[PDB]
RNA sequence: GAAUUUGGACAAACUUGGUCAUUUAGAGGAACUAAAAGUCGUAACAAGGUUUCCGUAGGUGAACCUGCGGAAGGAUCAUU
RNA sequence: CCGGUUGGCCGGUCGGAUUUCCAACGGGGCCUUUCCUUCUGGCUAACCUUGAGCUUGGCGAACCAGGACUUUUACUUUGAAAAAAUUAGAGUGUUCAAAGCAGGCGUAUUGCUCGAAUAUAUUAGCAUGGAAUAAUAGAAUAGGACGUUUGGUUCUAUUUU
RNA sequence: AUGGUAGGAUAGUGGCCUACCAUGGUUUCAACGGGUAACGGGGAAUAAGGGUUCGAUUCCGGAGAGGGAGCCUGAGAAACG
């Protein structure tokens, strides 16, 4: 959020070409889409300047499959957070339950700002990395 | 509140307590440590063949006055030495020497059976012929 | 400390009915205590009770006839499905013709036989016979 | 492993074929065709186990090679050709015409139809798209591709297919008050009118359905096949008409006729 | 050989996996192309399902597109000047995707003369009508036209030479040209 | 287009170590159990003939003995 | 107020059931301070209407469609999608039975015909009704909810001139 | 090793591999290690209710062809008649 152009390659959206001949307002062509399933595309994606190839709104991924909910327990990666899904597991012999949990690494777009303690909902995508298969679609706590 | 936890989310404590206290048993500990596979002469099988080493005159415990007529046998699969009690009246006159005997337990699940101090096995067959068939003169032995 | 005010209420009622007394003071008088007592009262196991309003939680004075053998609580409130009701009634009722397992279902607190009529289940609270 | 399987053990075959568990280790594995191998009926099990016109697979092959049977008007001298839902089967010796429709027990019925009716079949459209050079097409439930369709035909409609040509005669849309056939699931074989459909964006649209005795049920949209408006169907329904009498009413009806 | 699977790596917890399976063929990997410049040499690779794949080794020319001008010409490649993954590819003159190269630029100047009638850097009536009608579009940019004076244009490789065999690209323009220019002129 | 040949990745194996998970021999010890008409005493059981037991320290042929603090499971429910 | 099941009713045929009916159990509609949210259209559902008692001109789910605002769970009900075999189980005299899924009935010559049920199958995922019981959130240096206001910044963008 | 950006390779996604960069990722709710006389499931035996023990083996999935590794052909093999 201090520069866009940090890497050695030119960061740009693929096949979105801004014609150097013309001169208008609305400075650059920015491609964005709605991810579907009633998730609202955030204004920071529509108006921003970040590139973020793995974004569910401006980038080349699609949300399909499970929609999950967790609480952010780690933000120390770059564009990646770890959420914690807590559930109760039933044991039939003793006729009662026990607390269990899983950690899910999810990708977070620069449209969203999360801290530790926020509740997020994530949507399944194709494999992003070795462990990441989920992508943040709405941050709605603090 | 009767000891143990009763809460609806307290299944983990109950499970691990049951495992820890399951180790206090005899059959469970024996089956899970696998002492039959490791520290048993038969190695967990029901029967075993062996080779007779000598004939013993083990005397019974008190109060009982007798000579119990067992044999020492070296197991064929292990090479382990084993004492086996030759069951009936006069049946030690079949079990003479260097023979292939078949052995079983006595039924006491690894314990020494009676007044007989320290034998845990009995003879079933000698030289491929069963001992009761020899005893009831249904069959008779080969030469060797 | 006090975890189950309903359990304390039912234990006090049991001690009173063992001793032969016709009354008992219950403290501290929750809502589930009122609904449990109303279930016991409709089947004729207690009689009239009165809710004393002090401003903290309430007390209750129940009047006891001689008809109650044992009212009990089941702690924890196990989740109970519809076949589970018949196994619970077979375990903790003295006969198949009288006694009630009380269970809090989503349509209010009721006994097991009215729950069979409404075809609804829930969590088990206690029993009465 | 290592490639496609070519055998099919008995006890793994679909249960609605009604193949007895003894008399052989194998079942006739349906070859690749217009229908999925679970929701299909090979011609060997139709000719031998349902019509009893043969005693062996060898006799079924002997019937097939003299080009007697033809399925949807094409000859098909294949033993395990998958005949599926709404296929017509013509036996010109005996001049017989069958349509594969389910009875309410969930099995394929021997539904004899007339010679006028054997001239068509219904198909549920599975996708409408634009092929190459911008030509639209539909794909029916048995995989027929039909070019230049009507623009009003969207998915989950039924189109009437001519079976001499591959052309479309007319079509039934999808809304409330439409007579449906359930092909798939627990309610397989039942016929009822659709009351309403549930949007469920993200997977598995449900549809609520009530038969003539006012018994409702619900099914996924994958298993529903619209067959007309309420009253007239576009095909002849089999005996029973998809009613699903309970077992109490069924032994009462059996003790009537016995 | 080269396997493409994830069972040989550690788990996310960090444990060492046991060898579940021998290396399967549907997870194979193949050696790189390392496409040099000059004297075109295309080998074939038979891949999964038939489906031939063209390893270009040592490609010479390419089809390069001028995006603001909407054309594309078959132009000779001079050499790679920048690569965001590795400097040894710039040194060894390997051609991959996203390689910044220099191209010949003479077909582009021939098209620009034949289309607009003005020369870059420093007869019939029909051509006069055509060249007058598309006026006020013959003023492209400063940076590209200075390259046209120098006869070498900066292009970016948009094709994958080890996969298709072809080395296609587009001429650098605008802010992307300024970015790679600051990268190139950086000491 | 054959032999041959350069680099590379994959990599079976080999030689020299070094760790650990497994067996054998083994001078000697060092106990425990069972069975044993052995030897010397008599520590405990009665106030067991010095009440017994605990923890700790030292000593002694063997039980055990002695110091310090504790217990009653004591031989005292008891002195307005 | 209203219908839903079990009754009950002249035992109407001498163990069949036309409901004016008593009773019990289980739902729904409305009012009582009771918001248990509604921005655009066709269609009007009830419907203003209404013909002398089938008429021409009122409230959108009554029927859908379109977008917009959504405290979060656990629990329980119903259902979908859960491979056969095996388990439980229905029909059928393998001569009985274990089995099997066969078989039965005629003028047995042209044949006719009933079947191959059904239930269970956890935990997780999915759809749905309930909302008791356990939790969770909210308006407190108001930054709160409203709002026909009275306005100002700022962003799209149609049909049109 | 966990992630980021580009490439390469693949039928394709992905530290799958490379270059550069950042310091992450798992764990008492039991990670990591060790053991298994451990292929998993449908299922079996014995049970009032709850359970306990087993499942190499008629079906479904996986793996292997003395041990390892490499590959040709082909739509499909890291194939062992
Ligand atoms: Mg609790
Ligand atoms: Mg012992
Ligand atoms: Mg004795
Ligand atoms: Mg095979
Ligand atoms: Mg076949
Ligand atoms: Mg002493
Ligand atoms: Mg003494
Ligand atoms: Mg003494
Ligand atoms: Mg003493
Ligand atoms: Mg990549
Ligand atoms: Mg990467
Ligand atoms: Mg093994
Ligand atoms: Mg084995
Ligand atoms: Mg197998
Ligand atoms: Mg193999
Ligand atoms: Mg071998
Ligand atoms: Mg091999
Ligand atoms: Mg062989």
């Amino acid at each position: 959020e201090l520069t866009v152009q940090s890497e050695r390659a030119f960061q740009k959206q693929p096949h979105i070409f801004n014609n150097p001949k013309v001169k208008t307002s609305k400075r650059t062509k920015r491609w964005y889409k709605n991810a579907g399933l009633g998730f609202k595309t955030p204004k920071t994606a529509i108006e921003g300047s970040y590139i973020d190839k793995k974004c569910p709104f401006t980038g080349l991924v699609s949300i399909r499959g499970k929609i999950l909910t967790g609480t952010v327990v780690s933000t120390k990666m770059h564009r990646t957070i770890v959420i914690r899904r807590a559930y109760l597991h039933y044991i039939p012999k003793y006729n009662r339950y026990e607390k269990r949990h899983k950690n899910v690494p999810v990708h977070v777009s620069p449209a969203f700002r999360v801290q530790v303690g926020d509740i997020v909902t994530v949507g399944q995508c194709r494999p992003i990395s070795k462990t990441v298969r989920f992508n943040v679609v709405k941050v709605s706590a603090a | 509140g009767k000891g143990k936890p009763r809460g609806l989310n307290s299944a983990r404590k109950l499970r691990v307590h049951r495992r820890n206290n399951r180790w206090a048993e005899n059959n469970y500990k024996k089956r899970l440590l696998g002492t039959a596979f490791k520290s048993s002469p038969f190695g967990g099988s029901s029967h075993a063949k062996g080779i007779v080493l000598e004939k013993l005159g083990i005397e019974s415990k008190q109060p009982n006055s007798a000579i119990r007529k067992c044999v020492r046998v070296q197991l064929i699969k292990n090479g382990k030495k084993v004492t086996a009690f030759v069951p009936n009246d006069g049946c030690l006159n079949f079990v003479d020497e260097n023979d292939e005997v078949l052995l079983a337990g006595f039924g006491r699940k690894g314990k020494a059976k009676g007044d007989i101090p320290g034998v845990r096995f009995k003879v079933v067959k000698v030289s491929g012929v069963s001992l009761l068939a020899l005893w009831k003169e249904k069959k008779e032995k080969p030469r060797s | 400390t006090r975890s189950s005010v309903l359990a304390d209420a039912l234990n006090a009622i049991n001690n009173a009915e063992k001793t032969g007394k016709r009354q008992v003071l219950i403290r501290p008088s929750s809502k589930v205590i009122i609904k449990f007592l109303q279930v016991m009262q409709k089947h004729g196991y207690i009689g009239e009770f009165e809710y004393i309003d002090d401003h903290r939680s309430g007390k209750i004075v129940v009047q006891l006839n001689g008809r109650l053998n044992k009212c009990g609580v089941i702690s924890p409130r196990f989740n109970v499905k519809i076949g589970d009701i018949e196994k619970w009634t077979a375990n903790l009722l003295p006969a198949r013709q009288f006694g009630y397992v009380i269970l809090t279902t989503s349509a209010g607190i009721m006994d097991h036989e009215e729950a069979r009529r409404k075809h609804v289940s829930g969590k088990i609270l206690g029993f009465v016979y | 492993a290592r490639g496609p399987k070519k055998h099919l053990k008995r006890l793994a075959a679909p249960h609605h074929w009604l193949l007895d568990k003894l008399s052989g280790c194998y079942a006739p594995r349906p070859s690749a065709g217009p229908h999925k191998l679970r929701e299909s009926l090979p011609l060997i099990v139709f000719l031998r186990n349902r019509l009893k016109y043969a005693l062996n697979g060898r006799e079924v092959k002997a019937i097939l090679m003299q080009r007697h049977v033809k399925v949807d008007g094409k000859v098909r001298t294949d033993t395990t050709y998958p005949a599926g839902f709404m296929d017509v089967i013509t036996l010109d010796a005996t001049n017989e015409n069958f349509r594969l429709v389910y009875d309410v027990k969930g099995r394929f019925a021997v539904h004899r139809i007339t010679d006028e009716e054997a001239s068509y079949k219904l198909g549920k459209v599975k996708k409408v798209q634009l092929g190459k050079k911008g030509v639209p097409y539909v794909v029916t439930h048995d995989g027929r591709t039909i070019r230049y369709p009507d623009p009003n035909i969207k998915v989950n409609d039924t189109v009437k297919i001519d079976l001499a040509s591959g052309k479309i005669t007319d079509f039934i849309k999808f809304d409330a008050g439409k007579l449906v056939y359930v092909t798939g699931g627990r309610n397989l074989g039942r016929i009822g009118t659709i009351v309403h459909k549930e949007r469920h964006d993200g997977g598995f649209d449900l549809v609520h359905i009530k038969d003539s005795l006012d018994n409702t049920f619900v099914t996924r949209l994958n298993n529903v096949f619209v067959i007309g408006e309420q009253g007239k169907p576009y095909i002849s329904l089999p005996k029973g008409k998809g009613i699903k009498l309970s077992i109490a009413e069924e032994r009462d009806r059996r003790r009537a006729q016995q | 050989g080269i396997s493409r699977d994830s069972r040989h790596k550690r788990s996310a917890t960090g444990a060492k996996r046991a060898q579940f399976r021998k290396k399967r063929k549907f997870e194979l990997g193949r050696q790189p192309a390392n496409t040099k410049i000059g004297a075109k040499r295309i080998h074939s690779v038979r891949t999964r399902g038939g489906n031939k794949k063209y390893r270009a080794l040592r490609i010479e020319t390419g089809n390069f597109s001028w995006a603001s001008e909407g054309i594309s010409k078959k132009t000779r490649i001079a050499g790679v000047v920048y690569h965001p993954s590795n400097n040894e590819l710039v040194r060894t003159n390997t051609l991959t995707k996203a390689a910044i190269v220099q191209i010949d630029a003479t077909p582009f100047r021939q098209w620009f003369e034949a289309h607009y009638g003005q020369t870059l850097g420093k007869k019939s009536k029909n051509a006069e009508r055509k060249w007058a009608a598309r006026a006020a579009s013959a003023k492209i940019e400063s940076s590209v036209e200075s390259q046209f004076s120098a006869g070498r244009l900066y292009a970016c490789i948009s094709s994958r030479p080890g996969q298709s065999g072809r080395c296609d690209g587009y001429i650098l323009e605008g802010e992307e040209l300024a970015f790679y220019l600051r990268r190139l002129t950086a000491k």
